Parts: structure tokens; sequence; C-alpha cells
């Protein structure tokens, strides 16, 4: 099947600017309050996700060295201490990952 | 006649500000560092008495304009629409911070200035209504008060169903009108120039004025409405979306005079609840 | 080519007289050349149109077209013109009056088909063009009531005249 | 040095001459008469005066002069500066693309002290502008009518306030 | 139609969506934090809780012996499996993952999510939380609980 007629610019606008077609104006947009950049109400601020992925990245490259091979994940738990922290009595008894930075605020 | 003294006290009002404005010629450059959480270090070079936090929002960005409703000055609560007056430190309040208890007040007390206004232009002309003073009663009592004394006319007349539908239509109308809450501290005897026809009025600019160390007072604008406020306001009426005049409760001492107390709750747009949260509101608000 | 966008931003208006309305400032930006169809950058340009800067680039962070990146990217360079060079006070003050995309300068390559036939492909590429307007957006046009619409059709009514006659 | 290179030079005629000069090029800034400003400042003046100027609208004029021009200090293929101090009073009013007032008032005029820094080039070449040296201790200069918003630090996510 | 179908048809069939989700489950145990495609991670939540369920039956059970082999392909997440996550979780009967959706991916725009397991020693996620009791709706509807509390 093919056209019998070639489709006049009306129709194609009329097709093509249908409100359909038009992108729908989000209203669940907000500012995320710890950081002030923009988020989704139900998605998790990006700017705040990449501080924790970049930390995560970090903790895991000492978890790495510190197991130093594939297949040696521990069998006991393990504990992020940073500078100026010491291991707590609760900590005794779990692998310490040493961090080279300054407690973040956000961590606890 | 209640539109000469409307129309005076605007007048002496707009010569206050212009008295107030020209008082600091030309540009000062103030310096107003951010101090909040989100977007530090940023350092605003404004003009003093003439720039405001507003206006200090409208640099940042739109969604600082529309969620600010209060601004810490130094520490200090300070109006949206406030002037500033010195290189100072300002960080922005929102109804949804960890701890919104001076935007709430500032709320609760813009809603009782709202309630005044139309107590004061519902009543009909041949009834003396006077506004003595807006209680600042806690948020946890569910409903702000505002207290007028009405003509003693109507000392038996108490407001029907329809009377305070037609006071939450009022109160709708300012909010639709959307005014924004204009504020001047002003000396105590420009405040007494104003409401030297309200003894109540007279009488509550002298206790503020003994309050703080100077006379000066906390007047407030909605629009040709002046009122005496006992703290900031919030930038503008439609920042309010639910509001409802529950109820109306006279007072026991009524010997002097018939104190009615005007009851009412209310909700930003930023906090809106739901239809039935809205009518429990409602029936807690009308005790 | 033509590249008039551009030179919008070289004109300069003379002096207003003190009992003047204040002029608001206009700023031209375009991005020139994007590997884009102009069809799909003309609906992110038609929903970004009439909005406020910030709200235009809130909607843009989070679309998920290509276009928005390069849309939102081109609307923070014209805030950045606007605040830098245009006297523009307020960042936020700022609404997108016009905003749309041109078809730009595109390649030609070969679509080899079944039975040694073949179709021309078009690298597409489009303009981006953006108009700020220093103030708050424009209220959007009220719907028209059934009262100015019955005014209407009474004004229709009354301009009836005799036609054909003296 | 000045001398036996021109042979009519006058260090006590200059003052009135630099003044003349200095008053030229603000009005050629003011017309934006460009082939003017290259006759009566130097190739580093002609920048710092027109660069910051374009697209705008400068309504420049000199009232009086509150205290005689006079020359202060001369230094020298070959170049001679002279450096002429001038306290005088002037007006300024610079408006944007749209003819919206930005600095200065129309009519009211300010006290300016400046130190003006000419040059000349020793066949063809002339007295020109060369440089303003700015005091130290100069008063601030007037206040902007626009309000500024300065940036702080834009922190990448792995980055802290400090 | 598909009344009542309750998983998802992934990858090239039944095996390759168990083998995905199996990968998927791995990486979870090994890590405590992955991040996929939305509903890969939907789809896998239940096993990561049937795992964490397994591993509380205990190292002598085999039918836990043999769901963890089976399901772990790195052999050395067993002895976790069975001698961290679970003894962390012994207290709790269920809930022991969080899932939480996350800016669309950047390259194909598709809809992304979160999971880990709670009590992680990784950094937190920034967590959607409600709105402060001190707000002007909480503070009203703690006054109308202590209305109601007054009453009776
Ligand atoms: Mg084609
Ligand atoms: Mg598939
Ligand atoms: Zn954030």
């Amino acid at each position: 099947a093919a056209p019998k007629n070639r489709r006049t610019i009306e129709v194609n606008r009329c097709r093509r600017r249908n409100p359909q077609k038009l992108i729908k104006v989000k209203n669940n947009i907000d500012v995320c309050p710890e950081c002030g950049h923009l988020k989704q109400k139900h998605v998790l601020c990006a700017y705040c996700y990449e501080k924790v992925c970049k930390e995560t990245a970090e903790i895991r490259r000492q978890i790495g060295k510190q197991e130093g091979g594939p297949f040696k994940a521990p069998t006991i738990e393990t504990v992020v201490l940073y500078t100026g922290e010491t291991p707590s009595e609760q900590d005794q008894g779990k692998r310490i990952i040493e961090r080279d930075r300054k407690r973040p605020s956000w961590f606890t | 006649s209640p539109t000469e003294l409307t129309e005076m006290r605007n007048d002496l009002f707009n010569k206050e500000k212009a008295r107030q404005l020209s008082l600091t010629p030309r540009t000062e450059k103030i310096e107003v560092k951010h101090v909040g959480k989100t977007d530090p270090g940023t350092v605003f070079v404004m003009n003093k008495n003439i720039s405001t936090p507003y206006s200090c929002a409208m640099h940042l960005s739109e969604w600082y304009c529309r969620k600010s409703i209060l601004a810490l000055v130094d520490g200090q609560p300070w109006d949206m629409y406030k002037p500033l007056t010195k290189s100072c430190e300002i960080k922005f309040l929102t109804f949804k911070d960890c701890d919104p208890g001076e935007v709430n007040k500032a709320y609760w007390r813009s809603c009782a200035m709202m309630m005044g206004c139309v107590i004061e232009r519902a009543f009909k002309d041949e009834y003396m209504v006077n506004l003595v003073r807006a209680p600042e009663v806690p948020v946890i009592s569910g409903a702000f008060c505002y207290d007028v004394v009405l003509d003693s006319k109507l000392d038996e007349w108490m407001p029907t169903k329809e009377n305070l539908r037609s006071f939450t239509k009022d109160a709708h109308a300012l909010i639709y009108k959307d005014l924004p809450f204009e504020t001047l501290e002003v000396e105590a005897k420009v405040a007494l120039e104003i409401f030297q026809h309200s003894k109540y009025k007279v009488d509550f600019i002298e206790e503020k004025a003994s309050q703080n160390p100077e006379r000066i007072v906390k007047l407030h604008r909605i629009g040709d409405f002046i009122d005496v406020s006992e703290g900031p306001l919030i930038p503008r009426t439609s920042i309010c979306f639910q509001y409802e005049v529950s109820a109306v409760h006279n007072l026991q001492p009524t010997q002097p005079s018939l104190i009615r107390r005007f009851q009412g709750v209310s909700l930003p747009v930023h906090l809106r609840a739901h239809f039935t949260i809205w009518d429990k509101l409602l029936e807690r608000s009308r005790k | 080519i033509s590249r008039k966008w551009e030179k919008k931003n070289k004109i300069v208006y003379p002096p207003q007289l003190p009992g003047e309305p204040r002029r608001p400032a206009e700023i031209y930006h375009c991005r020139r050349q994007i590997k884009y169809s102009k069809d799909k950058m003309w609906y992110l340009a038609k929903l970004i149109r009439g909005m406020s800067i910030d709200q235009a680039l809130a909607q843009l962070e989070f679309n998920d077209k290509k276009g928005a990146k390069i849309i939102k990217e081109v609307l923070l360079e014209a805030q950045d013109m606007a605040v830098r060079d245009h006297n523009v006070e307020f960042r936020s003050n700022l609404y997108i009056a016009e905003s749309t995309s041109g078809r730009g300068q595109c390649l030609k390559r070969i679509r080899y088909h079944g039975r040694g036939r073949f179709g021309i492909m078009e690298k597409v590429y489009c303009h981006y063009f953006v108009k700020l307007v220093e103030g708050p957006p424009p209220p959007p046009e009220p719907p028209k009531t059934a009262v100015a619409h019955a005014k209407e059709y009474i004004q229709q009514l009354r301009s009836r005249t005799i036609v054909h006659t003296l | 040095r000045i001398k036996d290179y021109d042979a009519n030079f006058k260090i006590k005629d200059f003052p009135e001459k630099a003044k003349d000069i200095f008053i030229e090029a603000h009005l050629c800034l003011n017309n934006s008469d460009h082939d003017r400003l290259h006759t009566l400042v130097t190739e580093h003046c002609f920048p710092d005066m027109t660069w910051d100027i374009k697209y705008k609208t400068v309504r420049w004029s000199f009232v009086e002069s509150l205290e005689p021009s006079h020359v202060v200090q001369v230094r020298c293929n070959v170049y001679g500066q002279i450096t002429v101090r001038m306290h005088t009073r002037q007006t300024l009013a610079i408006y944007d693309r749209f003819g919206r007032l930005m600095y200065g008032q129309e009519d009211v005029p300010k006290d300016v002290l400046e130190y003006v820094v000419f040059e000349k080039q020793l066949p063809y070449g002339s007295w020109r502008m060369h440089t303003k040296i700015v005091p130290p201790w100069a008063p601030p200069k007037q206040p902007i009518l626009k309000t500024v918003m300065i940036p702080g630090p834009q922190l990448k996510p792995e980055e802290e306030y400090e | 139609i598909s009344h009542g179908r309750v998983f998802r048809r992934m990858g090239l069939g039944p095996e390759s969506r168990i083998h995905l989700l199996r990968n998927l489950l791995t990486g979870l145990v090994r890590h405590e934090r992955i991040e996929a495609p939305w509903a890969r991670v939907d789809e896998m939540r239940g096993y990561a809780e049937k795992l964490i369920d397994y591993g509380k039956l205990g190292d002598t059970n085999e039918r836990a012996m043999r769901m963890a082999d089976f399901w772990l392909t790195e052999k050395d997440l067993i002895p976790k499996l069975f001698q961290v996550l679970a003894p962390r979780y012994k207290d709790q009967t269920g809930g022991y993952t969080r899932m939480l959706q996350i800016p669309n991916r950047s390259l194909d725009r598709a809809k992304m999510a979160v999971i880990e397991y709670k009590g992680n020693c990784l950094p937190p996620l920034p967590l959607p939380r409600r709105d402060s009791h001190l707000t002007l709706l909480n503070q009203l509807l703690q006054g109308l609980r202590q209305d109601l509390r007054q009453s009776q």
C-alpha cells in the first residue's frame, strides 16, 4: 500500500501538533531540601545520589584493596572508619575500611 | 466615615514610606551572604533599604521565591518584603523546614490579619466594628483567633452558618486578590497618628513601644488595611489556599464590652490537606 | 546561510526618557548544527515557549529526549549572557518569549536495500533559537467565558445590515 | 630628551593641550568616533576605553575644571610619557542596549581627580592618552544601580562546602 | 491476556530470566547495593528476600545450601549469606531490601532503581523522609490527637 496523494502541510500540522503528541508538563518536580538541586518527588535526587555513589566507589576501592583478589568476600561484617575515628566496642570484630578523608556530614 | 478613615490611614502610611525611603537617598550597597545550607557562599550586593529577601530569592532562582516564606537576617525573622538595612547573613525559611516554627507563627499572624480585614469590611455601615487585638495563640490551639468589639446594637446577634460562609467568601476574595504583605517599622508617634480613632489599637501600640527599646512598631498593610503586627508576616495572601472563618465566641467578661473572638483555620498551598482532614480541622477549630 | 539571530543582540535602542516605561531586556541566543531532527526539537521548543527560565530548566532537566540537554545548555548560556552583558538584574526574572527549531545544513548518505537498490539518508542537523525577555512570564490567555462568548454573538447579531438594498 | 627630539615643546604649555586631548577623546567616546579616538588616544588606551562601552550609550560631558591642570612627572623607537594631574568636574550617564540608565546621573556633576599619562612616539607621532593611574587611596567609585549576585563555589557532588 | 501473571518476561526466555536475576542477586549479595533497571530490580527483590530466608534456615539445611549454591554464582558469598546477612536479619521477619527509584539511565533513558540490603556498611542513601512533625499541618493534626486523647 502506497499513499494515493501527498498529505498537505495543514493535515500534517493537525497531526503532529495534536495535544497528544505534545510533551506534557511535569508537575512532580521539586527542590531537594539537602542540596537544593531539582528532583522528582518519587525519584532520588541526582546530586545526592551521585555523592553517595562516589563515596561508595571510594569505599569499594578500599574494600577491594583490603580483600586482594577475587573470591575473597569476608565472612564478617564491615565498618567504614574515617580519619580521626577509632573502632567502637560494637565495631570490634568487624573488618575496618579506612578512608583517607574526614567523616562526611551526611554519612553517620 | 469608614472610607475616609481608610483613605487617610493609607495616606499616612504612604507618606511614611516616602519619608523612610527618602531618608536614605542614592544607592548604598550592603553585602548579604547566604548562610543557608543550599547554595552556600553566594553574596548579594544589594541596595540598602530598597532590596528585600524577595530580591535575594529572585537573584537565586524562582524556586526560592515560591517556597521561601520568611527570611532569617542575622538570626532574626524578617518578612520576605521587608527592605534590608545592612550587610548581613540571610537564610530563607520555608514551610517544610525541620523546625518551621517561625514560619508557622508568621502564617498564623497573617491569617489573623486577613480575618481582621474581612471582619472590619463585612458588617453593614450602621454597625460599628472595632478590632481590639489578635491574640498570639499557638498553632496547637487549632485556630487563629482575632478579637473584635461590635456595635452595641448587635449585642445579642450571633453569626449564622451563612454569615460565616460569607466571611469565608470574603477571605477567599482576598486570597484571589493576592495582595502583598507590606511592612514598615514606624515610630509609635506615627502609629498613634494613624490609629488615633481606635483606643484598642492605641493601647496596643503603647504596649509594643514599651516592649521594644525605642518606640518602633511593626505596621502592616495587605491592601487599604493598616494593622499593628505582633511579628513578621508571610509574603502574599495567595500563599493561603484553604481558609475558613470557623466560628465566633463571645468572651465571658461581657460587662465592660462584648469581646467576640473570631476563630478561623487555614493551610497554605504548600501544605494542602485533603477534604476529610480539612473537615476534621474545621470541626476542631470551631471550638 | 543566515545568521540574523546572532546580530539581533547588537541593536542599541536610544536612551529612554525619564517618563517612559522601562523597556524589558531581550536576549537572543541560538545553537547551530545540532545533530538532531528539527521536528523532534520543535516539541521541546513548544513545550518551553512562554515559561519562565527556571520552569523551563526544571522541565528540561527531567525530559528524556536528547534535545532537552542541548536546550538546557542553550538556556543556561542565554541566562549567563543576559546577566553579564544585557544588564538583567535577576537570573530568574526571564521568560522564553520565543523558542523555535530550524533546519540545519544536512549531509546526504546512502542506505543499502535488499536488491541492489538504495535510499538517500539525510544526516539531519537542526538549529535552535531562544529569545529571553526580562520580567515575569505573561499570564496564560484565559479561556473565554460564556459571558464573553455570548457578548461576541450579540455583537455579530448587531453588526447585521440589510444587504443588497438602499 | 623631549626637546632634543622635537625642538618646540613646552612643559608649561602642555597641561592645556592635555586637557583638550582628554575632553576631545571623551566626546569621541560619547559619539562613538573611533577614528578620532585612534588619533586622540593610544592603542593601549583605545581598547580599555571602548571594549566595555561597546553596545551601550555613554553621555559624558565636562562641565568645569576645579584646579588648573599641571604636569607632574615625565619620563622617556623612543617614547615620551607625561603624567598630568587633573582635578576636574564631569558627568556620566551610561545606558544599556535598551536605553535604561545603569550608571551616573545625566545632570549631577561629580568631582574627579585623575592622573592621565600621555605618550608620544619619536616622525608623524603626536601626544595621546596612554593610561590613567588610579591612586590606591582613590575614593570608591559611584555605586551601581542594579543589584548583583556573586555565585559561591559551585561544588561538585564529591566536594563539600567549607 | 495476562490476568494473574506475576512474573515479568525477561531476557531470552525463562532460563535466561532466571540467570539474569541470579547475576543481579549475586551482585546484590556481594556489594549490598546494586543499581539496575527498575523492572529487573523489582523482579529480583523477592528472590533476595527468599535468599535471606534460606540463609536464616541455616548452614546445616541441605535444601538451603543447595538454594544458595544455585543462586550465588560466586561461591565465596555463600559463607557470607549464611554468616553475615542472615545473622544481621535474625531479628527481622521481612523487608530486608530497600528499593528506590533513581534518575533514568543516561544511555537509554531506562527506568532505574537502586536495591540494597538494609544495615549495610555503605553510606546511607538519600532516602525520602516524611515532613517534620513541626510543620503547620502536622501541628494541627497533633492538636487534633491531643484533643481526642483528652476527650478519652
Ligand atoms: Mg528523506
Ligand atoms: Mg525482551
Ligand atoms: Zn539533593
